[PDB]
RNA sequence: UUGUGGUAGACGAGCGUUGUAUUGGAGUUGAAGUCAAAGCGUGAGCAUUGGUGGAUCCAAUACAAGUGAGAAUGCCGGCA
RNA sequence: CGAUAGAAGAAGCUGUUGGAAAGCAGCGCGCAAAAGGGUGAUAGCCCCGUAUUUGAAAUUGUUUUCAUACCUAGCGAGAUCCCUGAGUAGCUCGGAAAACGUUAUUUUGAGUGAAUCUGCCCAGACCAUUGGGUAAGCCUAAAUACUAAUUAGUGACCGAUAGCGAAACAGUACCGUGAGGGAAAGGUGAAAAGAACCCAGAGAUGGGAGUGAAAUAGAUUCUGAAACCAUAUGCCUACAACGUGUCAGAGCACAUUAAUGUGUGAUGGCGUGCGUUUUGAAGUAUGAGCCGGCGAGUUAUGAUAGCAAGCGUUAGUUAACCA
């Protein structure tokens, strides 16, 4: 009993192929370095998941204290501000996109002036 | 309960048999039918299936490739199974076990069991060689009785003692149906059928031999 | 199926296995030994239950 | 169970892949170790070599036998208790042959034995009889024949 | 609730491919198969459509795999 | 009672597309034969063949009977009449086979060497009794395996990388003088029914034309993948320290297997391949030019362990063998 799997073979390759694409070179024409290509993309990927999200959060972090020096006042202590007194849940990142609204972190900053 | 003969046209009897209540039973053994359903499904493998290994193979036994200054497997063989030469080192074999030890009163457990739910199937009807001898082996009669019987998609099958030969001459022009002797059927091949037809006489020797 | 003689010829199966066997330091002479220990090494032994496993495939 | 449909019940269980990778899980590994004799194919040390060390047997002593040579005789024992599961008097091979007990195309002496006591008188033959065998017979006031 | 890091290794649940008897079906009003697409599945896979091709294939249940291809200075072929 | 040329051998029309119907659908027949094959796709009614009935000049295998041979084939009374397998059995030095590596048993390369049914041999040293048989001449069908094959049938046998190397003119070619090694490739079409016509050119070749259902059917001849080589829609790049990608992403061009739509990307953050051993390679540890196809834990017997099942109340089970 001969058993021949070059047809599924090839459409297992084939699909593998398909997975990704888009390199400079002979690497997206190959399936072995395809397939490594891929494992690599998933590993980045995951790294992304990462440390994009602790990226966010420092972006953030400093795109407020660039601001918040414009007006007279360190990160470390308005972010205090609304800690110790003004117990508020506004978030860095909604108040940063706040600073760019007219008129609206002017009363921000007025009102953790209790 | 009962059971009647049906003619070739169609026509059911008035005065039906009544079925014993020793050809009955109470109990569902599936493994042993399964089993069974098993061995004779390994019955179909002649044995055919073989390739050369490594020392069956008519090639030379020098070395293609030399220990050192080549940059290939050493492979003192001229082919081998990961080469395109042909061949498997192990490949098929035709010394397979085929064998299944048995247990005679598992078997009859099996065999009896069968008997009985065909029975209470009600796919069983009454034939007897009153007919058989009526007939002429032609199957335009036996196109009637299909035609009367509306069953095409089930074989039917004739658990016969006598064997009448206007009988046997039947069933193979219609590949529907089919005639086989009492004792030589199984398991397998009885609900490959799951239509019968059983004689009169034959209903006290299978309850007696169980 | 073969049953290996160079392991039978000192190992006996006895009842719910415990294959008993002779004591060894003795076939040869115990001429440096205790006569606690010699009348207690002429008490028979049993293999351990590895032993045990090793004998049971061995045979 | 039909033609289409043959599902088991609890059968055909896992087995094991030793060239599927390891997204099949023990691929060339094959669970057998790395880099040792033992892992190599073929290897597996005889169950009396231990790869070096004095095998045991090697350092025990052997069995002397009396009975060199020669066999014990083949003496069917009749258990006491579970021949009074089945009741039978004037026994002999005439009746053993139906009751599965001794062969139907060959003569085998027969043995008696047993421990639990009974009341009711028999007839026994047997080529062996035991002590407390014959005790527990002649208190249940049966006809044993030891075969002479 | 512990968790869901964990090689060796232990263990569990599976998927598909073919033929084996099926219940069934489609097909010169286009089947297998090929290429692509901007689908579904964690995944073994399945689609669906479009193009060639003009003649076989598959859905569901057990059987067996010369069954599932990443390296073996793996084999052959072709192309650099 | 058979084989080797052979004879008979039965059951269909209509409509549709479809190149072609044989498919499909409607109305019938009929099968000892609805096994198979090919005949324009999927033909029970196209055919044979099929099961069956038969036929054989001549070779002619087997069996039975008869005529003809062949030996074959009864019970008694004696007689130590003669005899019943001679260098024979044995003994001794080294062996061989016997499960045995030499012991009961056979033989001897060498030497020696009896006996006569009363006696002799055998009864795992030998011996007493006792039991069996009388060696030391020959032969035999039956149950004995196998296929170079003549033939019939079957393949959970393979389908041009497989299957004997051997589907093509394969043991070919080729090689070593010589032992010997020993490959490669098949498929048009439906019937060549092979591209008439016309044109460029020396023709090959190619193109319109036509047949051909179809020239995605043009002889490199069922189909014709990717790697590889090119062409063009768009995107950007000739100031750029870069495992060459990921997460995003302006801008550019679009509108999809309708889904926060897609292709591309100036730039921002991060950004030293895989398999194997060594505690341990980004590894300058090693293997890989790329791609496609093949490619490596199976079989028997027996046991053990796990799960399940059957059966049993002295259990299960048949080996071998026969239908």
């Amino acid at each position: 009993m001969r058993i021949k799997g070059g047809k599924q073979t090839r459409v297992r390759r084939k699909k593998w192929l398909k997975q990704a694409s888009g390199s400079f070179g002979t690497r997206h024409a190959s399936y072995k370095v395809a397939k490594q290509t891929v494992i690599q993309a998933a590993k980045y990927a995951y790294r992304d998941r990462r440390n994009k999200k602790r990226d966010f959060r420092s972006l953030w972090i400093l795109r407020l204290n660039a601001a918040l020096r414009e007006q007279g006042m360190t990160y470390s202590v308005f972010i205090n501000l609304l800690k110790k007194h003004n117990i508020e849940i506004n978030r860095k990142v909604l108040s940063e996109l706040a600073i760019k609204e007219p008129s609206k972190f002017n009363l921000i900053v007025q009102k953790v002036k209790s | 309960a009962k059971l009647k003969l049906i003619k070739i046209d169609g026509s059911f009897e008035t005065e039906p048999v009544k079925l014993s209540p020793g050809l009955i039973a109470k109990e569902l053994k599936q493994q042993p039918v399964f089993d069974a359903v098993l061995v004779e499904q390994a019955s179909w493998r002649q044995g055919t299936h073989s390739i050369l290994t490594k020392g069956e193979v008519r090639g030379g036994g020098k070395k293609p490739y030399k220990q050192k200054h080549t940059g290939k497997a050493r492979q003192g063989s001229t082919r081998n199974p990961h080469f395109v030469g042909g061949g498997i080192v192990f490949g098929p074999k035709p010394n397979r076990n085929y064998s299944l030890k048995l247990n005679k009163k598992a078997h009859t457990a099996a065999l009896h069991t069968v008997w009985s739910e065909k029975l209470a199937s009600d796919n069983t009807h009454l034939v007897d060689q009153n007919l058989f001898n009526k007939t002429e082996g032609k199957t335009k009669v036996m196109m009637q009785f299909l035609k009367s019987a509306k069953l095409l998609d089930k074989n039917v099958l004739f658990v016969v003692n006598t064997l009448n030969t206007n009988l046997e001459q039947s069933t193979s022009n219609i590949k529907n149906v089919q005639v086989k002797h009492l004792d030589k059927v199984s398991v397998r091949d009885l609900m490959l059928a799951n239509a019968l037809l059983v004689e009169k006489e034959v209903l006290k020797a299978l309850e007696g031999k169980f | 199926m073969k049953v290996k003689s160079a392991a039978k010829k000192r190992f006996k199966l006895t009842k719910s296995g415990q294959i008993k066997r002779k004591h060894a330091y003795t076939s040869h002479l115990a001429p440096h030994k205790t006569t606690k220990q010699k009348r207690h090494l002429r008490k028979q032994g049993t293999v351990s239950a590895s032993d045990f496993k090793r004998i049971g495939n061995l045979i | 169970l039909n033609q289409l449909k043959s599902v088991p019940k609890a059968r055909n269980h896992k087995t094991k892949t030793l060239g599927r990778g390891h997204g099949s899980g023990l691929g060339k590994t094959s669970g057998r170790g790395q880099k040792g004799q033992k892992a190599r194919k073929s290897g597996l040390t005889r169950p009396g070599f231990e790869g070096g060390q004095t095998p045991l047997y090697r350092r025990l002593p052997k069995f002397g036998n009396a009975r060199k040579g020669f066999l014990k005789q083949e003496w069917v024992v009749l258990n006491l208790n579970k021949i009074a599961k089945l009741k039978l008097d004037k026994i002999n091979r005439a009746s053993l042959i139906e009751k599965q007990v001794i062969s139907a195309k060959s003569q085998l002496p027969i043995k008696l034995i047993g421990h639990t006591k009974l009341e009711k008188p028999l007839h026994f033959e047997v080529h062996k009889v035991s002590k407390q065998a014959l005790k527990a017979v002649e208190n249940a006031n049966g006809s044993v024949k030891l075969l002479e």
